[PDB]
RNA sequence: CCGGCCGGGAACUCAAAGGAGACUGCCAGUGAUAAACUGGAGGAAGGUGGGGAUGACGUCAAGUCAUCAUGGCCCUUACGACCAGGGCUACACACGUGCUACAAUGGCGCAUACAAAGAGAAGCGACCUCGCGAGAGCAAGCGGACCUCAUAAAGUGCGUCGUAGUCCGGAUUGGAGUCUGCAACUCGACUCCAUGAAGUCGGAAUCGCUAGUAAUCGUGGAUCAGAAUGCCACGGUGAAUAC
RNA sequence: AAGAACCUUACCUGGUCUUGACAUCCACGGAAGUUUUCAGAGAUGAGAAUGUGCCUUCGGGAACCGUGAGACAGGUGCUGC
């Protein structure tokens, strides 16, 4: 049936369903080439179904808001991460020796009173 | 830094053929953080370098960066107050990523019909040792023979 | 169709505020959809904090204001008079939609 | 520029004095702290003392003059030079 | 330009707001000027009444006033019938009607505004500063506080160069967010200028 | 800050409202697209004969408690200096100092 | 490849060509063009003798080099000869639109000498 | 009419309240039976996780008596008060801080994708019509997770320019306007047409930055009738290096 | 300075007012208020109409405004040593 992920990464919020099928990939009534056209989620959202040789055998229905594209991609990269951690416990300790399940937050530095854009001093002079 | 001994970030390896070096050479390339111009650039260059070798591409990139690597660099340093010019050796991350950034920095000249263009003449011309990439490094490897007695 | 729509500056004061109307309303005769939590409007002021020079030296302010929103579905007359018999708080503010 | 819709900005008593002045005929000036007006056609011929900050700049109205305010044929800051 | 406002941070952490009330953008700065002037109208005839804080709340388009006062007896004066006076000014300068409540102060030597108007009222009969704040604070201590710690700053003794001065016993822990500290200052005019004293009383922790 | 200022700023609003009252009346002669062309030059100087006081651009918004020009402040009606002392002492409602 | 004033390129495409005479720019060039038909892409060189004389007779509608550098000259000697602000502004090589003349307003004052 | 559009669902994104978690808690090794360090497990997070608020005693007799308040001097048919016009916007020059560039990792044209945060009532102002455009007309909705500001831009795909002061740059100036405003000359912003300056990476010197940072791209707000390249915030892409 | 066209505005030229634009007191009156004109750059100066209200000692008392004297008012004037 349908196993869930939530995937969150640079305020890009993506919920992805995966389930035994094909190997087609949904993504906001889309495919992934005509969604993602760059390097970025044309291998990403591949790579934790490239760590475990199961891309043919399950099919993803994801849907995703915030951000931007590359953020959108890690976001369902993450959230892949999860669903197949819906799979399988041992997947986890699998896939955990590469990446993928840490949330990887790092959101963006709050421009600072002062500065410019958060680390920038505008320009000391001494005379 | 002063105290930490800090462990290095880990940078994505390159979605069309994997690679840590070629990923490493992309993120020297860009300027302004436009990863995609820059990932064009490279494979436009390594697409019109592989024909004018007939090795492939991430051979032809491998062994054309081979031709263009230092082994001892100078530094300056003080031992009385003199301040003076000292070799020494260098750390094989450090001596691609000095290669990478010496191709790169060589390749901003010579000015061709575009950046591409560039680099296929920059990388062939390194991989028979004419480039200004190698000149680059004879100019180091003469100047730290030549400074060779501070050991 | 009754929506009573309620506003406060302090969260814990407006926790109270829609506990009463959703305890009122529900004592006798309603089906409410409840408290709704519609979003916290945060507004910010920044202002200078010398009287003089020192652009640099900067305070910022916030003044957040919680929405509560309750929709009484099936009212009842009885309801709805007992609800605008209370006076619960000063610090919230109602606004009955009919 | 002002909008064309709107049309040409006097103010009520220059174009009260000026109507006087067409009314009685004469050419003897005028003093005005007026600088915002348009100038008008029909105050073609006569000299109109403008105030500048300090004095009253008299400013024979011509032909060539009927577009522009009256206040850019009296200049307010003076200089001459550095040195 | 340091330490700022105790009870400005606390307000979020702690302590309690002076005025408890909603108003949108348009009746806001109307709401803001009545209590500015409710609150200077009641601070002189309540300044010679030994009055510490009065609290605003705006209930139902009217106005809703706690005085906490160190002597409610003379607030309310004979039957009551002072406060009636005071609610026929701030029904006037409120707009709205008025309802005017005295809540009691316990021990007055542990409000900070009633020890700012006592060393600002000795300072101004001319008494040597030195005096008034050790008898401040020694009666704060031994009537029960966990700390407290005045401080006068002007020309303190009749002085062509003026200094600080301050005195605290016991802890007074400002970046303590969790501890209750209650903080006023005051201005005491004598004939060679102004004197400023700000007293901080840390009565336990939240 | 000068009590002539705030008589000014006072002397402005209570001509504001009225002939703005008025005002808004004769000015929607001049623009509309098609009154005429004779009451478009009336309205114009008709609108010039009101005093200059009552054009609210004319009025500055000073603070309420100084009656200072600069720094102020639509929300509370203040000036920054005394925003931040109203702040401080706790007399404005749900004004946190806010981090974040 | 001889409109009245002056010549035109021949290897740049026919609205940049355009381009070249005083008065016309990219807009004027794109007008004169969409009203003769020829296609904004192909250059000078493939245009032959009757197109290019329909082009010389659109951009002959327009005031072009000659009368407009004429009627350039004699609006700012009006203005110089008016004595209106502007024309003093034109008279002594200042900024004429209200510009910075403290610091700046070193394309209308001149390279910068003293 | 495939539009969460409508029944409906209470799963999920989210919204907001309430908790759990992260504490050198566990393991190994080294250290004075220690404090601690180094590494590893699990864990979304690893050792003050990131950021902010928080500024000790005092120094500079630092800044402000022009926000306020105040002691003392000074003025009182005036240094007080009212008004119109001017000035604060000048211009041989020097410096500080920013913006835009000198292009091909780019300019232009066409098509198309992905945000966050915020404001709105003498205010935000859809749809439709008119205007090349700034805008005008008529005009619903909205005190707002509803409605509007408001199509995000870098990106991407195709074409074109083919290294020229050039299809770079967009200063300056002329003409024609729009809008706010009693009023746009001194002295507003913007639009359209024409004009097309210096500038081909910058001397001695000198600045910022240790990761979602520098850099680069847009958006929003306050002040505000009108008038940001400033300030304050928000997200997109996003490095290099530390021996 | 989180925003100088007028305002802001503290500056200059010119025209004006003095217990005053902002307050309290005292004496005499007049409802306040609204429309409109003429002169003047405007401040101001002169009017011509209209309304006459509340509690009532109701010759009065509250807001309002005008006139006259003196305390005074006012100062973004100086000294942040």
């Amino acid at each position: 049936n349908q196993y869930y992920g939530t995937g969150r990464r640079k305020s890009s919020a993506a919920r992805v369903f995966i389930k035994p099928g094909n190997g087609k990939i949904v993504i906001n009534q889309r495919s992934l080439e005509q969604y993602f056209g760059r390097e970025t989620a044309r291998m990403v959202v591949r790579q934790p179904l490239e760590l475990v040789d199961m891309v043919e055998k399950l099919d993803l229905y994801i849907t995703v808001k915030g951000g931007g594209i590359s953020g959108q991609a890690g976001a369902i990269r993450h959230g892949i991460t999860r669903a197949l951690m819906e799979y399988d416990e041992s997947l986890r300790s699998e896939l955990r020796k590469a990446g993928f399940v840490t949330r990887d937050a790092r959101q963006v530095e709050r421009k600072k009173v002062g500065l410019r854009k958060a680390r920038r001093r505008p320009q000391f002079s001494k005379r | 830094p002063r105290r930490r001994v800090i462990g290095q970030r880990k940078i994505l390896p390159d979605p069309k053929f994997g690679s840590e070096l070629l990923a490493k050479f992309v993120n020297i390339l860009m300027v302004d953080g436009k990863k995609s111009t820059a990932e064009s650039i490279v494979y436009s260059a390594l697409e019109t370098l592989a024909q004018r070798s007939g090795k492939s591409e991430l051979e032809a990139f491998e062994v054309a960066l081979e031709n263009v690597r230092p082994t001892v660099e100078v530094k300056s340093r003080r031992v009385g107050g003199s301040t003076y010019q000292v070799p020494v050796e260098v750390r094989p991350v450090r001596r691609n990523a000095l290669a990478m950034r010496w191709i790169v920095e060589a390749a901003r000249k010579r000015g061709d019909k575009s950046m591409a263009l560039r680099l296929a003449n920059e990388l062939s011309d390194a991989a028979e040792n004419k480039g200004t990439a190698v000149k680059k490094r004879e100019d180091v490897h003469r100047m730290a023979e030549a400074n060779k007695a501070f050991a | 169709r009754i929506r009573i729509r309620l506003k406060a500056f302090d969260h814990r004061l407006i926790d109270q505020a829609t506990a009463e109307i959703v305890e009122t309303a529900k004592r006798t005769g309603a089906q409410v959809r409840g408290p709704i939590p519609l979003p916290t409007r945060k507004e910010r002021f920044t202002v200078l904090i010398s009287p003089h020079v020192n652009k640099d030296a900067r305070d910022q302010y916030e003044i957040r204001t919680h929405l509560r929103l309750v929709d009484i579905v099936e009212p009842t007359e009885k309801t709805v008079d007992a609800l605008m018999r209370l006076d619960l708080a000063a610090g919230v503010d109602v606004q009955i939609s009919l | 520029p002002r909008s064309l819709k709107k049309g040409p900005f006097i103010d009520l008593h220059l174009l009260k004095k000026v109507e006087k002045a067409v009314e009685s005929g004469d050419k003897k000036p005028l003093r005005t702290w007026s600088r915002r007006s348009t100038i008008f056609p029909n105050m073609i011929g006569l000299t109109i003392a403008v105030h500048n900050g300090r004095q009253h700049v008299p400013v024979f109205v011509t032909d060539e003059m009927v577009g522009h305010k009256l206040g850019e044929f009296a200049p307010t800051r003076t200089y001459r030079g550095h040195a | 330009g340091q330490k700022v406002h105790p009870n400005g941070i606390r307000l979020g952490i702690v302590k309690p707001w002076n005025s408890t009330w909603f108003a949108n953008t348009k009746e806001f700065a109307d709401n803001l000027d009545s209590d500015f002037k409710v609150r200077q109208y009641l601070t002189k005839e309540l300044a010679k009444a030994s009055v510490s804080r009065i609290v605003i709340e705006r209930p139902a388009k009217s106005i809703r006033v706690t005085i906490h006062t160190a002597r409610p007896g003379i607030v309310i004066g004979k039957k009551g019938e002072d406060v009636e006076k005071l609610r026929k000014v701030v029904a006037d300068i409120a707009g709205v009607p008025a309802q005017i409540n005295i809540a009691e102060v316990r021990k007055p030597e542990l409000d900070a505004k009633l020890v700012a108007d006592s060393i600002t009222s000795q300072l101004e009969r001319r008494v040597m500063f030195r005096r008034a704040m050790k008898r401040a604070v020694q009666n704060a201590m031994r009537l029960g506080a966990k700390g407290i710690k005045v401080e006068v700053s002007g020309r303190l003794g009749g002085a062509e160069i003026a200094r600080t001065e301050w005195y605290r016993e016991g802890r007074v822990p400002l970046h303590t967010l969790r501890a209750d500290i209650d903080y006023n200052t005051s201005e005491a005019h004598t004939t060679y200028g102004v004197i400023g004293v700000k007293v901080w009383i840390f009565k336990g922790e939240i | 800050a000068k009590q002539s200022m705030k008589a000014r700023e006072v002397k402005r609003v209570a001509l504001a409202d009225k002939y703005f009252a008025k005002r808004a009346e004769l000015k929607a002669i001049i623009s509309d697209v098609n009154a005429s062309d004779e009451d478009r030059w009336n309205a114009v100087l008709k609108l010039q004969t009101l005093p200059r006081d009552s054009s609210p651009s004319r009025q500055r918004n000073r603070c309420r408690q100084t009656g200072r020009p600069h720094g102020f402040l639509r929300k509370f009606g203040l000036s920054r200096i005394k925003v931040r002392e109203a702040a401080m002492r706790g007399e404005i409602p749900g004004l946190k100092k806010a981090s974040w | 490849a001889r409109i009245a004033g002056i010549n035109i390129p021949d290897h740049k495409h026919a609205v940049i060509a355009l381009t070249s005479i005083y008065g016309v720019g990219k807009t004027r060039s794109k007008a004169i063009l969409a009203a003769a038909g020829i296609a904004e892409d192909v250059k000078i060189s493939e245009l032959s003798e009757g197109q290019i004389d329909t082009l010389r007779d659109e951009v002959a509608k327009f005031v072009v080099e000659g009368d407009l550098r004429r009627e350039i000259s004699m609006s700012i000697k009006r203005l110089m000869d008016l004595g209106c602000y502007r024309g003093l502004r034109h008279r002594r090589g200042l900024p004429v639109r209200g510009q910075r003349t403290k610091t700046n307003a070193r394309t209308r004052k001149g390279p910068r000498k003293p």
